[PDB]
RNA sequence: CCGCCGCAGGUGCAGAUCUUGGUGGUAGUAGCAAAUAUUCAAACGAGAACUUUGAAGGCCGAAGUGGAGAAGGGUUCCAU
RNA sequence: CUCUGGCAUGUUGGAACAAUGUAGGUAAGGGAAGUCGGCAAGCCGGAUCCGUAACUUCGGGAUAAGGAUUGGCUCUAAGG
């Protein structure tokens, strides 16, 4: 296991992955954006905001075609929406490695995001039926999520 | 079809018989490279042709 | 639970449509636990299973 | 004062003004459910199987214009569930709905 | 695995609507709009717009969205 | 339109009701002035009783054209 950034403090840090997992790649990696650098109790209220459609995921890179709402002017930006499955996963994975840091013996109420990555996973093949007898290809975009806490004063 | 001689009967047989996963120790055994039946057919994706 | 073939079976041996087929929906443990139709019968002869009537098509109006 | 319980008129007409024939009963039951969650203030609230078959009586789009209904805000004791107050609300047929007012309903 | 002396060649790619394999921008876009229609409650369950049960409102309307066959399929049948 | 029997709206759901569409409909007064062209739409429409032209291979044309009537209720007469 390499994470692309070794962590500052190894004992003061706490880290989770997930490899192949079926969340959107563009949806995840605008949300990812979003809670890095948040305090984990800021980050898994902000993520249960946008499952409830109160705090949006502002999309600044994967942003063609994305709607325009009035919860984007809390980031700075016109565009957002409120990816659920990417916030589903990313809580999932928040709560993994809070289960490491008390596992190692840290205080969860002072976690911090300080690295958080998502890559793109290998695709896997799906088929869609075209016009005139064509088949294209119906491709799936999973990623690979990594994140490092450390504690902060 | 539910008429049918015994000759394609006895294909269809044969058929069925083939049609089943290998077996889990299969692949524990020294020199092993089969890792999953690729000659596997579905009813609805390939047909027999007869 | 998944009452498909308590439903399936309760309307063969009632000779009836699967519409006119009447599962308790609070006993539905008791049925579900029972796979043949000797066990069907004896939830219709409990109670458990009904017939419904026939929906009503009354010719009076034409009288 | 948690368990509470009271009557209302809902006008469903001027809740499902302008909504289309096939959308005119299942709009009814969510303007209901949150009728219910403005008035008593909690979500998790509970349509009495009555008050369907009541709004659907006379069909998908001719929605009678008027219900009352029984709020009767009650304890989610029984389950551990995240809302602890939940709403049941349940049909009162009248014979008309003229001088009806909102009013509490004694234990 | 290489230097030097000779020997030998299927010996040097940017192109050929080149060949094969891989990968992008397009793009989280087009789209998931033919045939009227779903709703309430409960169950099971980690999880329910979609499963099951009950209730309601609808449709097929006997030239059927019903009940059985031929050809063709070949286990798709049934249970877990 | 309904009963028996079947089904869950035809590979998704939620919110809104902008333009432009696709499908349907209505429109004062005029009435083909539109357009290559009445294209499209519209008019007509069942039945009963009247009334039906040119032409004709005497068979047709013919539902020509044109006109009236049509519900509900209570009776009367006729037809075994
Ligand atoms: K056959
Ligand atoms: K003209
Ligand atoms: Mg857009
Ligand atoms: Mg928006
Ligand atoms: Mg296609
Ligand atoms: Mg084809
Ligand atoms: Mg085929
Ligand atoms: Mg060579
Ligand atoms: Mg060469
Ligand atoms: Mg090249
Ligand atoms: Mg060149
Ligand atoms: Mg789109
Ligand atoms: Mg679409
Ligand atoms: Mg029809
Ligand atoms: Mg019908
Ligand atoms: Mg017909
Ligand atoms: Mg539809
Ligand atoms: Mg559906
Ligand atoms: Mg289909
Ligand atoms: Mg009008
Ligand atoms: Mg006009
Ligand atoms: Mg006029
Ligand atoms: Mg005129
Ligand atoms: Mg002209
Ligand atoms: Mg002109
Ligand atoms: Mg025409
Ligand atoms: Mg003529």
């Amino acid at each position: 296991v390499r994470y692309s950034l070794d962590p500052e403090n190894p004992t003061k840090s706490c880290k989770s992955r997930g490899s192949n997992l079926r969340v959107h790649f563009k949806n995840t990696r605008e949300t990812a954006q979003a809670i890095k650098g948040m305090h984990i109790r800021k980050a898994t209220k902000y993520l249960k905001d946008v499952t409830l459609q109160k705090q949006c995921v502002p999309f600044r890179r994967y942003n063609g075609g994305v709607g325009r709402c009035a919860q984007a002017k809390q980031w700075g930006w016109t565009q957002g929406r409120w990816p659920k499955k990417s916030a589903e996963f990313l809580l999932h994975m928040l709560k993994n490695a809070e289960s490491n840091a008390e596992l190692k013996g840290l205080d969860v109420d002072s976690l911090v995001i300080e690295h958080i990555q998502v890559n793109k996973a290998p695709k896997m093949r799906r088929r869609t039926y075209r016009a005139h007898g064509r088949i294209n290809p119906y491709m799936s975009s999973p990623c690979h999520i990594e994140m490092i806490l450390t504690e902060k004063e | 079809s539910s008429h049918k001689t015994f000759r394609i009967k006895r294909f269809l047989a044969k058929k069925q018989k083939q049609n089943r996963p290998i077996p889990q120790w299969i692949r524990m055994k020294t020199g092993n490279k089969i890792r999953y039946n690729s000659k596997r057919r579905h009813w609805r994706r390939t047909k027999l042709g007869l | 639970s998944m009452l498909r073939l308590q439903k399936r079976l309760a309307s063969s041996v009632l000779r009836c449509g699967k519409k006119k087929v009447w599962l308790d929906p609070n006993e539905t443990n008791e049925i579900a636990n029972a796979n043949s139709r000797q066990q069907i019968r004896k939830l219709i002869k409990d109670g458990l299973i009904i017939r419904k009537p026939v929906t009503v098509h009354s010719r009076a109006r034409c009288r | 004062n948690e368990v509470v319980t009271r009557e209302y008129t809902i006008n469903i007409h001027k809740r499902i003004h302008g909504v289309g024939f096939k959308k005119r009963a299942p709009r009814a039951l969510k303007e209901i459910r949150k009728f219910a969650m403005k008035e008593m203030g909690t979500p998790d609230v509970r349509i009495d199987t009555r008050l369907n078959k009541a709004v659907w009586a006379k069909g998908i789009r001719n929605v009678p214009y008027r219900i009352r209904v029984r709020l009767s805000r009650k304890r989610n004791e029984d389950e551990d569930s995240p809302n602890k107050l939940y709403t049941l609300v349940t049909y009162v047929p009248v014979t008309t709905f003229k001088n009806l007012q909102t009013v509490n309903v004694d234990e």
